[PDB]
This record gives C-alpha cells, sequence and structure tokens, in this order.
C-alpha cells in the first residue's frame, strides 16, 4: 500500500541537493552581512531621515 | 536629467495645489 514514491523521492532528492551545495562559511558570511546591512542602512538611513522631513513640513 | 525638471515641478505643483 506504500504507493507514496515521490514524497520520499522528494526527501531522498532534496537532501541531495543540499550535501551538495557550498555552506557559505565564516568568511563568507561577514563578506554578505555587511553588504546587506549597508544597502539596509542606505535605504534606512537616507529614507528614514528622509522621512522626518516632511513630518513638519505638511504640518 | 529633463526629467528632473518634471519630477521637481511636479512635487512643486502638488505643494501649490495642497496650499490651494
Amino acid at each position: 500500500a506504500a504507493f507514496v514514491e515521490p514524497s520520499r523521492q522528494f526527501v531522498k532528492d532534496s537532501i541531495r541537493l543540499v550535501k551538495r551545495c557550498t555552506k557559505p562559511d565564516r568568511k563568507e558570511f561577514q563578506k554578505i552581512a555587511m553588504a546587506t546591512a549597508i544597502g539596509f542602512a542606505i535605504m534606512g538611513f537616507i529614507g528614514f531621515f528622509v522621512k522626518l522631513i516632511h513630518i513638519p513640513i505638511n504640518n | 536629467v529633463p526629467v528632473l525638471v518634471m519630477s521637481l515641478l511636479f512635487i512643486a505643483s502638488v505643494f501649490m495645489l495642497h496650499i490651494w
């Protein structure tokens, strides 16, 4: 009655994908952590400061 | 560059429109 092939096949194949993948290690992690943060900061500081600009202007 | 003129005019227009 165990005719459910792909559900076991998907797990048996997804594990294969993650095991021949390369895991970003330490040196790679910081290289991308800052880049996301700076891109976060660029839209999180220039945008945020601009948000405060019009608060009294339209008042 | 010409778009900046159009963009500057639009925000000035609504501000005048809002104040009117």
